[PDB]
């Protein structure tokens, strides 16, 4: 899957 | 800023230790006051010195006085509310709005902008503007790159959904190897860069990029501190073994994936389950890579929406 | 001795921005140019304001100006000798001798003792002092506690390895339920205990115990902030399939247990699987919970001794 | 099973 990712 | 000092009398307190048993050869009795009373700024020098006399890990210290960021700082409220926009697409219009101008100010604001192209795309909500900009943005913003931080992996992590594979391919080839570790959100965007590149690359059947990032996630596992994301594990080994029955064509290595994406719903990975589902059928199909209906995010978990 | 300011100009340099960008309205380029020559403390105020200013995160900034914990810091170096004498076991000897003593000095140095007890458990190493001092010692330690913070749930999780349930049990309620998050390593060892907690209590059949962590485990998914271990969430699931099947008796539980276990195999957990194979054994046959040969660990990751 | 954690 290609997820979004926010740190 | 945030009260640091109120926390290290919490913890000294709770503790049972003296102003005495910290500030004893650090400094004196007159100023400690001052720091604990939050009136003085205190460097991270002695936060660190306290950290060890305290007995309380550092971080968590200054998670405690409020570092819980995400939230606290102006580009945290923004990235949580890119979540919250993705339920409600109606306040799209508004905010996009006022990102979108101030997209270059910092790599952080980028890739909150980024994370707003996914809305619109997703909701089929116009962006003429940004075809006629990324590669432009893309070009300012790593032409003359040397090292990479957790955020530039950020970037290209959230990059990879809203734009050609063909045009990221490029910017992501210099960001590895890695060598060392930075930290646990550092950790977890590196490796979510090549979990989104696997899926594409296996996706449209780019068995040989395929390779070279199953090959780059296994590289991190040989490096001690990088502290792998357990879920992208599982993921990223499906993965894997889709890759191998593409080409050692073996119904075990299917059979496995399988499996492994069957274990995503076995623990309560709903969300996460019903996503990779949908992707196993479009890969069994020889659909090339397309933004799904599913839209997976990661932010202190790995959810859907 | 952390040369924050180094890492300040590295970062600014790479990203190509003036010192005027970062100072301006924070303090003088004067001043500026010592913090980042590392001749001045910089205080958190300040770093957190240049972390804004500079794009990139706060807590990434440490890390890459040493704040990589087990570097230095005393007790880090200790720990990441535990593992080391756990392989090399003629270290025992000189090392506990130095600890020991100082077992109470700090929270991380207790946490530090329970490490060597275990090297001395697993290698039959005489500890007589142990024995006589636990009780004690936990007596000092929390009989008057309040909050709790993450090297307490760290030394709670290496203490259910070193002493009976019976003993341990009353010191870990109070800790729980959990309602913030403040930070991963506090969310890693608060599902620790649980993780441990939950593997005595199917071991030693006490099924009402084991709801118990299942139920606080399945808390912890509710606070947003927590961040799971995925590894963890695996196990603890297992766990519970076991749990299910030695309850609702239904062979699908038990099937979904090994289907479980089985996949840490898929994916490469080598030494966590073979410990896992080890464990379902021993409760297929109702066997109690006993330190096994296989001992598991985890610092940045999860790992098995040999 | 019973792990050791070391922050």
């Amino acid at each position: 899957l290609v997820t979004l990712v926010f740190v | 800023m945030f009260k640091i000092g109120s926390v290290l009398k919490q913890i000294r307190q709770e503790l049972n230790y003296h102003q005495i048993d910290l500030y004893s050869g650090i400094m004196s009795k007159s100023v400690y006051i001052k720091v604990e009373a939050d009136s003085r700024p205190i460097s991270v020098e002695e936060l660190s010195k306290f950290s060890e006399r305290l007995g309380v890990n550092f971080f968590e210290i200054l998670n405690r006085a409020g570092m819980n960021t995400k939230s606290v700082n102006e580009t945290g409220k923004e990235k949580l509310l890119i979540s919250k926009i993705f339920t409600n697409p109606d306040l799209f219009d508004k905010n996009f709005q006022r990102i979108e101008p101030k997209r270059l100010t910092s790599l952080q604001y980028f890739s909150i902008y980024l994370g707003y192209i996914s809305i619109a795309h997703h909701y089929n909500i116009e962006v003429p503007t940004f075809n006629k900009t990324i590669t432009s943005d893309l070009k300012h913003l790593y032409d003359k790159r040397t090292t990479f931080f957790g955020i530039d992996y950020e970037i290209v992590s959230n990059l990879l959904n809203v734009l050609p594979y063909e045009e990221v391919s490029s910017i992501i080839k210099p960001m590895y190897p890695i060598v060392d570790s930075f930290g646990k959100d550092y950790d977890l965007t590196i490796q979510t860069v090549l979990k989104n590149a696997l899926t594409i690359s296996i996706m449209n059947r780019n068995l040989k990029e395929a390779q070279y990032y199953i090959n780059q996630f296994e590289h991190l596992k040989t490096i001690k501190n990088i502290s792998i994301n357990g879920y992208y594990d599982l993921e990223i080994n499906y993965l894997k073994q889709i890759y191998q029955f593409l080409t050692d064509k073996n119904i075990d290595s299917y059979l496995n994936a399988v499996n492994i994406i069957n274990i995503f719903k076995i623990i309560g990975k709903e969300d996460i389950h019903r996503s990779l589902v949908e992707e196993l059928t479009k890969i069994s199909a020889k659909e090339k890579f397309t933004p799904p209906k599913e839209v997976t995010m990661y932010y202190e978990n790995y959810v859907a929406i």
